[PDB]
């Protein structure tokens, strides 16, 4: 079975720019490859086929060259309908995608504004406690969250959920919440959330004493 | 374990040019993000630029985009921040610190002492 | 069987 | 021209069966080969399967072969994915796709890639039954200000299946909101927030309400979100 290995996994650049997009083989796929382009919520497209043919209606701009095992699709002016997730797809040996690179809008480093919020007294009363800690309008993505209760690390017992690109200001805003069961939840009493983020020198905590709310 | 050192700062005047340093020294950086930071007299330490790993892009702050930029050599474990067209509110101390997660959260355990840099005429 | 071969009338 | 629209998605429990269908115009649909791709909540793409234009040959991935069985009827120009025996980890977007058949002057010819696609067919194959959610305020407080600037939001929990919305004072308040992407918890059931960012000195005087719809269960509710000393 043949797999295709795409890189970098996120390429972060401006309209104007040139893209350089990688695939790779597990074994040769001779030609046999091809190039497709998605957006959210959207079918994908198809933008090169045979390595180095361009799909009618495909802009000039998109390019394919390679053989064998090793394959570029190169973007020689970004424009900002292609800010996109890229996909290859081989025909070689039965019909086999890469993971995708997601091509993303570079913009300036925003840290992240961070709130935490306690659980109602609505959801208490009905025997579970969600703990919400919101980064609101940051870039880069990358982004790291931590729990403690009463100053313990918390693992487990959370997940994560980040928006899309916003298509004003190009940040992201992600949640993370902690789920408990009501019993656990009123054993303690320091709820904190902690976020790094490469804008920020220390990492910002906020925190609540449950009851204090 | 490592240690950082900056070096490259002083008097400059306004529009002119100079080159931070950051070397560090006991462990290798090249597989980890560097960042500079500034702080002015009485405020908060204020993000400037980072330099990912080789390949990985340099990101930056809005009130330096076009006029700074940050470069590594690898071989000599040390990165740079080139300062263009300085104004007077970049008079600051300036500091660096490795990020030690390879995946680029901003875990700045390592910094440097701070360089200061004026700019005056 | 060929699971590659053209699958379209006329090849 | 070229259009593929699909129906016939939605809930399936395990176990049971499914049949989509892909309806062709704007081309010839007799003869063209057509395959369908499917796409599992955020993840890559998947070829599943393959029928011959004439309705001949067909070819399965490895995960689905004996379950699903791939149709088509030329003279109502429709492609059929029966899906049986189905399981949790078929669910995902299914695409319809042409087979991309290229020639040119010199005999050259091309197949194997897909050209034009559907719109996407979700099938979620789950056990859950069709809830609506349970709404909490997340209030704002000082551990959520940031300089005059305060946050405040609604956890929306425990519904089931996708999708729902959320509005804010009726729709009167949209700039600052940001509505999170659904999570699927380990019961089965979806949770999202909804947040808003508003200034500080209005918490004393405006309310905000946030008003929440999931269609599948009539759930609507309205929710206060008041302030809190934290």
């Amino acid at each position: 079975e043949i797999v295709l290995t795409q890189s970098p996994a996120t390429l972060s650049l401006s309209p104007g720019e040139r893209a350089t997009l990688s695939c790779r083989a597990s074994q040769s796929v001779s030609s046999y490859l091809a190039w497709y382009q998605q957006k959210p919520g959207q079918a994908p497209r198809l933008l090169i086929f045979d390595a180095s043919i361009r799909a009618t209606g495909i802009p000039a701009r998109f390019s394919g060259s390679g053989s064998g095992t090793d394959f570029t699709l190169t973007i020689s002016s970004l424009e900002p309908e292609d800010f996109a997730v890229y996909y290859c797809q081989q025909r070689s040996n039965w019909y086999t995608f890469g993971q995708g690179t997601k091509l993303e809008i570079k913009r300036t480093v925003a840290a992240p504004s961070v709130f935490i919020f306690p659980p109602s007294d609505e959801q208490l009363k009905s025997g579970t406690a969600s703990v919400v800690c919101l980064l609101n309008n940051f870039y880069p993505r990358e982004a790291k969250v931590q729990w403690k209760v009463d100053n313990a690390l918390q693992s487990g017992n959370s997940q994560e959920s980040v928006t899309e690109q916003d298509s004003k200001d190009s940040t992201y805003s992600l949640s993370s919440t902690l789920t408990l069961s009501k019993a656990d939840y009123e054993k303690h009493k320091v709820y904190a959330c902690e976020v790094t983020h490469q804008g920020l020198s220390s990492p910002v905590t906020k925190s609540f004493n449950r009851g204090e709310c | 374990x490592v240690q950082l050192x900056x070096s490259g700062g002083g008097x400059v005047q306004x529009g002119x040019s100079l080159x931070l340093s950051c070397x560090a020294x006991x462990x290798x950086x090249x597989x980890x993000x560097x960042x500079w930071x500034r702080q002015x007299p009485g405020x908060x330490r204020e993000x400037v630029x980072x330099x990912x790993x080789x390949x990985x892009x340099x990101x930056x702050x809005d009130s330096x985009x076009g006029r700074f930029t940050x470069s590594x050599d690898x071989x000599x474990x040390x990165x740079x921040l080139q300062x263009x067209x300085l104004x007077x509110x970049d008079x600051a101390x300036y500091y660096c610190x490795x990020x030690x997660x390879x995946x680029x959260x901003x875990x700045x355990x390592x910094w440097g002492x701070g360089t200061x840099v004026t700019v005056s005429s | 069987a060929n699971p590659n071969a053209n699958p379209n009338a006329n090849p | 021209q070229v259009q593929l629209v699909e129906s016939g998605g939605g809930v399936v429990q395990p176990g049971r069966s499914l049949r989509l269908s892909c309806a062709a115009s704007g081309f010839t649909f007799s003869i063209y080969g057509m395959h369908w791709v499917r796409q599992a909540p955020g993840k890559g793409l998947e070829w599943v399967a393959l029928i011959w234009y004439d309705g001949t040959n067909k070819y399965y991935t490895d995960s689905v072969k004996g379950r699903f069985t791939i149709s088509r009827d030329n003279s109502k120009n429709t492609l059929f994915l029966q899906m049986n025996s189905v399981r949790a980890e078929d669910t995902a977007v299914y695409y319809c796709a042409r087979d991309a058949h290229y020639s040119d002057s010199s005999g050259y010819s091309s197949w194997g890639y897909f050209d034009y696609w559907g719109q996407g067919s979700l099938v979620t194959v789950s056990s859950a039954s069709t809830k609506g959610p349970s709404v909490f305020p997340l209030a704002p407080s000082s551990k959520s200000t940031s300089g005059g600037t305060a946050a405040l939001g609604c956890l929306v929990k425990d519904y089931f299946p996708e999708p729902v919305t959320v509005s804010w004072n009726s729709g009167a308040l949209t700039s600052g909101v940001h509505t999170f992407p659904a999570v699927l918890q380990s019961s089965g059931l979806y949770s999202l927030s909804s947040v808003v960012t508003v200034p500080s000195s209005s918490l004393g005087t405006q309310t905000y309400i946030c008003n929440v719809n999931h269609k599948p269960s009539n759930t609507k509710v309205d929710k206060r979100v008041e302030p809190k000393s934290c």
